[PDB]
């Protein structure tokens, strides 16, 4: 009924929350360290009850942190390998320049 | 978005570094300088010297 | 020999760098632990991101596996299986000129059982500082002694 | 860099994509606003008697 | 929560529920529901009494030069495991594990209480472990240490096992698992109510204690229930009497 | 310290060239090491396939779908999820090849 | 299973018999990896000759 | 349906990706070892509405 | 040299077709972006109702 | 310090209550101690329940 | 001379990455401006009712 | 509100970054001047919002 | 593929696509170079022949 | 046996080499014909001269 007002206003809450997620996504895009944050929210689907398909169940679930943890840690290992190889090749270059002379 | 910027920018960087090396050899007039220019024949250069 | 002392000084500084990263990681680990304890399933994903990215930053200096505690935080394992962190606590690492061959600088790490080591540099295969170490061992010393032998 | 490319392909953000997301939510918000407006109208209409 | 931190309705009428008691705190059905509260208190000193770690290993390592291992024998043992523990006063000890091997489908282990300066590292392998050519661990799964008392605290005692490891067909010695039952105490900053009716708090030991569950009433005829004002029903003969169950108890 | 493996090694499809050139190229082998890795993918139908630390492949997984006699009859009152109803008929299970999936 | 293909007209080498690093007494090296009772790994190296 | 925007975003993304590819043909150009890389395009998957 | 060039014929970037392609796809990208604005006008009119 | 040196002196006390909503405000951005709020529980920043 | 090359190769300012940053942050600034204006617009659309 | 706060604080960061790049590129040729870069970070994100 | 082309240009070699720490990589004497971790390390020596 | 040619593998019985007389089409048929006439005949002519 007038709960429609409320109902709609829950739609407003969902929109505001989605907007804040969008805002953090866009504002932090270039920060050294960030991952996409998609917003999530429910539906008044066919879960059983005693009212029927009334506007019972749409609300904000929360936000995820979309990052491939698996390849992220694998990436840290690859970074270890690169660290070693790059370090020693630079130290090599130091002598190489004198034999260049 | 990062990946695209890095892709094209590093394209510029490697294109420059290539040109830099060609520039090095051209300006100096020596094809060979160092282990990085000749890890192999420079030893025979020493011998012949 | 100038380059020799350069590598010595660099490794000495790297000791402080790793110690700092350990402290920072421990601090953020405390934060996420307590804040998820309050959270009721909270997702302070920004804190998560900086914590793990700071970890990735440390990994380069010395290859790491960031070994996990149950839900909240970690204990920090270097690639050989040595490990030094507990929750929000990070122990000290120190800079020492060698008593084994005194023409070098090296690091010291401690197990709170009884005492500290002057690190057996055999261990130090990890990327950055072990990258410096392998340079010193194979590359630097070989040419150094070849030059001296000829002279 | 390959590993970075893929991890970022999952994690990074494209400015294009979010602007599109941005525009939708304008539709969503104004749609809910329209709903509340019509509800207000019917509320007062009913109260008129 | 009132100034007694008892759960109450706006009028002060108490919110009742089934309490958790004992250690570990468990919701005791063998009581009658009562007002639930939040004591401002620290966590129980949950000592370490058990441990386990998994060790998937290659059994071809030759005799290390400096066997036995006691203190600084970095040329005597091949792999380190560690598990941190808590004495029976609730304070902090750490256990360290060291692996030594010349038995070609097997491994042997040294151990120490590596926070204990009063105890000293045993100079002999504390346990020996077995595997079969079928790439599988078979036996060896026991060892104990009593985390030595130092500062007048009771020492804790635990037993440790290594079950069901797989064998690394060549070279790749590995260890992946951590288990120990205990934690130090810690102060409380958390309280959460959940869908099942339970109430949990969390402590600065980074672990939990539960004390609370909310129990609901059900009736033969709802039309008998009478409001007494303040949104409170008086259960009436006209409704039957309360049948009690929590959310998820079938019809609740 | 493991079993000394015994096996039959078959020279299948070798041929002799009146006019050819020489090479040995083939291998079949039916053993693999204990796996220890997190690596898998999901593909097209709810089946899951992965590459493994044996540097090669395996297949293990499927997700089961459900359908009812009459679709619209379901419980219809909440939360992004459905429940079956007598009006809709109880579930028939399947994976997506048989028309009703 | 491993396959071998060859030309018939060859001047058979003069090693009686072949030896593991006598290069003329084999032609191409083929390889077969294998794993024992419950999955410990091995690899087997082969030599072939005319 | 959100189709109206989705058509545009699909095409926009595809165009940008193809742009990256053709760039990759340009950025390398001179360096030996590379081979030209060419791109494929196709329709979106059938959330076909009602046919 | 001949066979290297024969490899290049297929493999080598030709730099003309690609340049023309670069223009052609900029046009496509613009076409997409503008179309989005049109849908924006459509649901603008619907909202204003 | 103007002589290339540092000193540290300072720490404030924080308050946490049994019944936050019960807190007796006075208006003008302030609260006060009462029975219904529970007596004040003190602490330092980041410590425990702070 | 050589060690100076080292020092300035690490420390020196360029023109390339500064140029790229100038555009990247120009774009970032303009995007945040989009956010500003559209956000206030949605707020006003609500505020009218 | 918080959405506008996001909009603006990012504007602050963008302005700072532009200032930094202008500073460097202008100072580019001075002997003794080292390149300098400006870094970003997230706010004191702490929770009472559910 | 380019690396193996150059490796060929210094010493003759086979090149055909496969894996296993190994490649279709025979060389001047029917012997095979690359397998698993054992990519063979050849030597410069005084000659028993001369 | 000097040559390769195309077949349909009726896997219930085996691989049947569809006679090459039948492949008149453009790309693959043209390549087959190119070997059949141009290259084999040309090598025959070269050898006949020699």
């Amino acid at each position: 009924m007038s709960s429609l007002i409320n109902h709609a206003m829950s739609g407003l809450n969902a929109a505001q929350a989605a907007l804040n997620t969008v805002s953090n996504n866009i504002n932090n895009y270039n920060v050294a360290g960030y991952t996409r944050q998609t917003t999530i929210l429910a539906q008044a689907n066919s879960t059983l009850g005693a009212g029927g398909w009334i506007g019972n169940g749409v609300y904000v679930s929360g936000v995820q942190r979309e990052y491939d943890a698996f390849i992220t840690n694998q990436l840290r290992g690859a970074q270890n390998q690169s660290s070693g190889l790059t370090t020693r090749y630079e130290q090599m270059s130091k002598i190489d320049n004198l034999l260049a002379d | 978005t990062q990946m695209m910027y890095e892709q094209n920018m590093s394209g510029i960087t490697n294109s420059q570094a290539e040109w830099m090396k060609l520039g090095e050899q051209m300006s100096t007039g020596k094809r060979v300088t160092n282990p990085s220019d000749d890890p192999i024949a420079a030893s025979q250069a020493v011998v012949l010297s | 020999r100038d380059q020799d002392k350069q590598v010595n000084i660099a490794i000495g500084s790297s000791v402080a760098q790793i110690n700092n990263y350990a402290k920072q990681i421990a601090n953020l680990n405390d934060q996420i632990s307590r804040m998820t304890g309050v959270g009721a399933g909270a997702s302070p994903n920004d804190l998560l991101d900086q914590r793990d990215q700071l970890v990735s930053e440390l990994n380069k200096i010395v290859g790491v596996e960031v070994s996990v505690q149950d839900g909240g935080t970690y204990n920090l394992t270097m690639a050989n299986g040595y490990t030094l962190v507990q929750g929000s606590t990070a122990r000290q690492l120190a800079a020492v000129p060698s008593s084994a061959d005194p023409t070098r600088t090296t690091v010291a790490y401690v197990d709170e059982a009884a005492g500290n080591i002057e690190i057996p540099e055999k261990l130090l295969n990890t990327g950055s500082l072990g990258g410096l170490l392998t340079f010193r061992s194979q590359d630097l010393d070989q040419t150094r002694n070849t030059l001296g032998q000829l002279a | 860099k390959q590993l970075y490319k893929q991890q970022q392909s999952v994690s990074g953000v494209n400015l294009d994509e979010e602007y599109g997301n941005l525009q939708r939510y304008q539709q969503y918000y104004l749609a809910n606003a329209q709903v509340l407006q019509t509800a207000n109208a019917l509320f007062d209409a009913l109260l008129n008697i | 929560l009132d100034e007694n931190r008892n759960l109450v309705n706006m009028q002060g009428m108490q919110l009742t529920g089934y309490p958790a008691t004992g250690t570990p705190p468990t919701i005791q059905q063998g009581a009658n529901p009562a007002p639930i509260t939040i004591p401002n208190t620290l966590m129980a000193a949950k000592s370490t009494t058990t441990a386990s770690m998994q060790i998937n290993l290659n059994s071809t390592d030759p005799v290390p030069s400096k066997t036995p291992f006691s203190v600084s024998d970095a040329d005597s043992y091949n792999k380190k495991g560690t598990v941190t523990v808590y004495d029976s006063q609730g304070n902090a000890h750490d256990m360290n594990v060291y692996f030594v091997k010349t038995k070609d489908n097997e491994w042997a282990v040294y151990t120490h209480d590596s926070s204990d300066p009063a105890a000293t590292a045993p100079t002999t392998a504390s346990t020996t472990l077995k595997f079969n050519e079928n790439g599988i661990l078979e036996s060896g799964g026991t060892v104990n240490i009593t985390t030595g008392t130092i500062n007048g605290a009771t020492a804790a005692t635990f037993s440790l096992s290594f079950l069901n490891s797989m064998q690394q067909n060549t070279g790749a010695n590995n260890i992946v698992a951590t288990n120990q039952n205990g934690y130090k105490p810690g102060d409380l900053v958390s309280y959460q109510i959940n869908n099942d009716g339970t109430v949990v708090g969390n402590y600065s030991n980074e672990q939990e204690q539960v004390l609370g569950q909310i129990v609901l009433a059900n009736f033969a005829n709802n039309e008998g229930l009478a409001s007494q004002g303040d949104n409170v029903w008086a259960a009436t003969q006209a409704s039957g009497v309360a049948l009690l169950g929590t959310a998820g108890s079938g019809n609740f």
